[PDB]
């Protein structure tokens, strides 16, 4: 078996910045590495083969080199399309092992999400399940909090939690925030907000629905 | 065009057996290295098994080993991947993979797209499409968010439009999470004029392919 | 060399296909042992092989004829005859029998044999002359017309006459390892014409250390003058009274059996026929051998650690990578310096034949106290905070003593050695700390005191100290570039040959291959882990193992102790003929009569029968198995 313990285990840059990923190795591999590139939910495709040759139809901003137990690569100019994770994999013969993983992103200016709240409709009622999504959409960074309470009390554990990928058009983050619940709670509670925090906000900006649209 | 479409995944039960086909078209099958790999849900990829030679030869991985049995076939031009004993970390979306390690490029050949293998104790459950309307009062900004939304389902996907007919404006995509109560849930927005709700009228279309459900709902921005 | 006579006709007589029956036996080892079976693969005439039935000089009015031919060596000769009129005299081996090549030579006169090896010249007919010397009535030798010179002799033996004294005496000649091994043997028969029948383990006369190449010969005769007459006419003797019979060694397997004596009384060929093949597969097919190891690389430099002037502490033991040489164990292993010597996974011996992708050097001074805790799984200071040997360790471990080295006049107080680590080290773990060590909840900061102590002590070993006090030199090798000896041989293709690959052994055919290992793969195994494919190095080239012509061999035996006679199997092949009989020797191929197609596969010989008997001996899809006196095959019955 083969060893890379690629770091940093995620990286973020702005466009057309040079990027450095590290990939390791175990034993004198030489020259037989080949570079991957994967999207989030598609099928990976190669990068670079022989640790420097670069495949035909590939961005020459993608470039990589390296011998014996380090292994440098370069994206020369971050791209809104160079969103991906890209692998680094072992090449050596008795072929066991990939790379463990290198995420790269782009350095945003924080922006606000605009908010929204979709009431459960009568079919909801039909159905039984309350489901109230607050909206998080082309913000930035992740790291943004979404902040519950139900008739002015603090909820937790209440809530569930949805990371987008990267887009490809504007490269920004986007969540959703489910503060599931059934509908028997429904029908004997009244306050229903979010609370947002978030860099761009001054204070966190909610929206409030009651049920009977109040 | 080289296309390598899958066939036969789906849910099975631990220790449950199963043969994967990967059809291979464009290019000849019976000469060119053939691999699969695997790669689990959100985690990195795993390498499985190759056929060393298109028409012969064998290659396993100890994780496979004894365990997993690979195969091909003439002719035809088939791929078969022979799973036995299957395990809770057996569980990965499967790349029916390639190979080109024989000839000068010491690479794979083609990559195709590659279908989800799933080990549960869980049963396939037809998704439970609910609606998201807009606020009859929603003037917070000019974007106006709606989503054929759909619960409860097992796998993936669908798609995310609204409201009857013709009213093309807007289109976003969202992705799903797996939620606590076992099984898939999945939202997505629209991003409309909030001119564009209610008079005139958009298309639903969202389904689920293997339960082709379709659904064409309606949304006035309720009273 | 001696002038030369032109004796041989222009008349040819041809050769003759005759058979060898069961001689030539020789002892394969000097080794005495008794009740043991030996296999071994070397040359022999194989049982009914072919043997020329030559006749030396002939006699065809009163016409004679005189025709003596010339053979290559090759390999080996044995050679027999009946005769007791001691006309043979003797024989001449080498390449060429010219001045040109370094020639042996063996004397044997009425006194003794003298043997010497000089530059001979041997004519084509050499000779000696004999006469009857009437006043004492003895045929005495008159003079010698084989060399007039003789220059550089390397080897000179005397005995007593080993072929003096209707007399069969048969004799065998060898050189093997710069040895001359001759094997002498003499047997009365009461046969004329041909060789008989029956078996004799011939015994070793004895080995004698020539040493040069040797490829062809010539039987040396005594011609009466009679024959030396200026015409075609011998008077006084008769010019067909000498025959010889020689075989061929070929490079083959047999299995000797010995008795309770020590003597070899049967044996076996396992190139007989798939009958005689069948007792070597039960205890009751390849020609030639290559080996072939990575070359191209250097010594080791075994010299650079191991007789270094200064050697390091024990907690400062080093890390050599051996790669890129060749390395010589024996005069490690055998060097009687070395007062400890355990190897685990290999043996101590035949390291020399082993190869492996790395090696790492271990180096240092300490006591004789300290030499008995350095092994794997021991425990102690050293074992625990200055050195921890890996309980999974593959290689050796050397302790000696080293006495004399490290004294001065004055006090020698170099070496030092751990007292306190937290934690052992891990197997393969290097830890250079030296941090005051803390032995109580005051921060020491390089300060000591109560409970902040020193970590490190000197030895100060001393000459006057006592014998286990007294530093004895210890060395671990760590085995993970680097082979023993034998420099590689070329390669031969399409032959069936015991292949030695970095390592790796086994017989059967190298051909080419279509199958890519990956580029630093060497060997590759197909399902049931069989070589199936080997990477040459020096060249990147790929060779495809081939077994040599297939079937598994499955005994379907009565019994010895019945009769000798049973069949063959072949599982799943078509009556394709062992792969067009490639062989075609061994009574073409053990008579390549009846051709019965199985479904349990392809049968020769046997008969099928119509009917059906109940089963004795199944073969397969239904069919069992002696009648008429002869092998039987019958459909098995259910009841």
């Amino acid at each position: 078996d083969i060893q890379m313990t690629q770091s940093p285990s995620s990286l973020s840059a702005s466009v057309g910045d040079r990027v450095t990923i590290t990939c390791q190795a175990s034993q004198d591999i030489s020259n037989y590495l080949n570079w991957y590139q994967q999207k989030p939910g598609k099928a990976p495709k190669l990068l670079i083969y022989d640790a420097s040759n670069l495949e035909t139809g590939v961005p020459s901003r993608f470039s990589g080199s390296g011998s014996g137990t380090d292994f440098t690569f370069t994206i020369s100019s971050l791209q809104p399309e160079d969103i991906a994770t890209y692998y680094c994999q072992q090449w050596a013969d008795w072929p066991l092992t990939f790379g463990q993983g290198t995420k790269v992103e782009i350095k945003r200016t924080v922006a606000a999400p605009s908010v929204f709240i979709f009431p459960p409709s009568d079919e909801q009622l039909k159905s039984g399940t309350a489901s109230v999504v607050c909206l998080l959409n082309n913000f930035y960074p992740r790291e943004a909090k979404v902040q519950w309470k139900v008739d002015n009390a603090l909820q937790s554990g209440n809530s569930q939690e949805s990371v987008t990928e990267q887009d490809s058009k504007d490269s920004t983050y986007s969540l959703s925030s489910t503060l599931t619940l059934s509908k028997a709670d429904y029908e004997k509670h009244k306050v229903y907000a979010c609370e947002v925090t978030h860099q761009g906000l001054s204070s966190p900006v909610t929206k409030s629905f009651n049920r009977g649209e109040c | 065009e080289v296309q390598l479409v899958e066939s036969g995944g789906g849910l099975v039960q631990p220790g449950g057996s199963l043969r994967l086909s990967c059809a291979a078209s464009g290019f000849t099958f019976s000469s060119y290295y053939m691999h699969w790999v695997r790669q689990a849900p959100g985690k990195g990829l795993e390498w499985v098994s190759a056929i060393s030679g298109s028409g012969g030869y064998t290659y396993y991985a100890d994780s496979v080993k004894g365990r997993f049995t690979i195969s091909r076939d003439n002719s035809k031009n088939t791929l078969y991947l022979q799973m036995n004993s299957l395990r809770a970390e057996d569980t990965a979306v499967y790349y029916c993979a390639r190979d080109r390690d024989h000839a000068y490029d010491w690479g794979f050949d083609v990559w195709g797209q590659g279908t989800l293998v799933t080990v549960s104790s869980a049963s396939t459950k037809g998704p439970s499409v609910f609606p998201l309307a807009p606020s009859s009062k929603s003037t917070s900004g000019g974007t106006a968010a709606l989503g054929c939304l759909v619960k409860d389902y097992f796998p993936e996907p669908v798609t995310v439009s609204w409201n009857s007919g013709a009213l093309t404006s807007g289109v976003h995509t969202f992705p799903a999470v797996l939620q606590s109560s076992g099984l898939y849930s999945l939202s997505s927005v629209v991003t409309v004029p909030s001119s564009s709700l209610g008079t005139q009228t958009y298309i639903c279309n969202v389904n689920h392919k293997p339960s082709n459900t379709k659904v064409d709902k309606k949304v006035e921005p309720k009273s | 060399s001696s002038q030369c006579v032109n004796l041989t006709t222009r008349t040819q007589l041809p050769p003759a296909y005759t058979n060898s029956f069961t001689r030539g036996v020789y002892y394969p080892d000097k080794v005495f042992r008794s009740s043991v079976l030996h296999s071994t693969q070397d040359l022999f005439l194989p049982f009914f092989s072919n043997v020329t039935w030559f006749h030396a000089i002939h006699v065809s009015n009163g016409t004679k004829r005189f025709d003596n031919p010339v053979l290559p060596f090759n390999d080996g000769v044995y050679f027999a005859s009946t005769e007791k009129s001691n006309i043979i005299r003797g024989w001449i081996f080498g390449t060429t029998l010219d001045s040109k090549t370094q020639s042996l030579l063996i004397v044997n006169n009425a006194t003794n044999v003298v043997i010497k090896v000089c530059e001979f010249q041997f004519c084509n007919d050499p000779f000696l002359g004999v006469y009857y010397h009437k006043n004492n009535k003895s045929w005495m030798e008159s003079e010698f017309r084989v060399y007039s010179s003789a220059n550089n002799c390397t080897f000179e033996y005397v005995s007593q006459p080993f072929l003096m004294d209707k007399n069969l005496r048969e004799f065998v000649f060898k050189n093997i390892d710069g040895y001359f091994k001759i094997y002498s043997k003499h047997t009365p028969i009461n046969l004329v014409r041909d060789l008989p029948q029956g078996f004799s383990a011939l015994e070793p006369l004895v080995d004698l250390p020539i040493g040069i190449n040797i490829t062809r010969f010539q039987t040396l005769l005594a011609l009466h003058r009679s024959y030396l007459t200026p015409g075609d006419s011998s008077s006084g003797w008769t010019a067909g009274a000498a025959a010889y019979y020689v075989g061929y060694l070929q490079p083959r397997t047999f299995l000797l059996k010995y008795n309770e004596n020590g003597t070899i009384t049967d044996a076996v060929d396992c190139a007989l026929d798939p009958l005689s093949e069948t007792k070597c597969t039960l205890k009751s097919q390849p020609t030639e051998s290559i080996v072939r190891f990575p070359n191209i690389t250097n010594l080791c430099p075994f010299g650079e650690v191991f007789n270094a002037t200064r050697f390091a502490s024990v907690y400062a033991w080093n890390r050599k990578r051996i790669s890129n040489c060749v390395a010589d164990y024996s005069v490690l292993y055998n060097s009687a310096s070395f007062s400890t010597f355990k190897c685990y996974g290999v043996s101590p011996t035949k390291l020399n034949d082993l190869c492996f992708t790395n090696v790492y050097a271990d180096s240092f001074v300490i006591r004789g106290d300290e030499v008995r805790q350095i092994a794997p799984g021991q425990t102690g200071k050293i074992a625990d905070y200055n050195y921890k040997l890996p309980d999974d360790f593959t290689g050796c471990v050397i302790a000696w003593n080293s006495n004399n080295l490290d004294s001065k006049v004055g006090g020698n107080y170099n070496y030092l050695y751990r007292l306190f680590r937290k934690s052992n080290l891990k197997p393969f773990e290097r830890d250079i700390s030296t941090e005051i060590y803390q032995a109580g909840s005051t921060p020491c900061n390089g300060v000591e005191g109560f409970n902040c102590y020193f970590p490190l002590q000197s030895y100060g070993f001393q000459p006057t100290n006592g014998v286990g006090y007294q530093p004895y030199r210890v060395v671990v090798l760590s085995f993970e570039t680097v082979c023993g000896p034998k420099k590689s041989t070329n390669l031969v293709k399409n032959k069936c040959v015991n292949f030695n690959f970095n390592g790796l052994t086994g017989t059967g055919v190298l051909t080419e291959s279509n199958k890519k290992f990956l580029p630093f793969q060497q060997f590759g195994r197909d399902i049931a882990d069989t070589t199936d494919a080997v990477r040459d190095p020096q060249t990147l080239e790929i060779l495809d193992i081939t077994p040599c012509s297939f079937g598994g061999v499955s005994v379907i035996t009565p019994g010895t102790n019945t009769s000798n006679q049973v069949a063959v199997l072949y599982q799943d092949v078509n009556c394709t003929e062992v792969p067009v009989a490639i062989h075609a020797d061994q009574l073409t191929p053990t008579w390549r009569s009846n051709v019965f197609q199985t479904r349990a596969g392809c049968l020769i010989g046997a008969e099928h029968v119509n009917n059906s008997y109940e089963c004795d001996i199944p073969i397969g899809a239904g069919i069992c198995a002696v009648a008429s006196q002869s092998i039987i095959a019958y459909t098995m019955s259910l009841g």
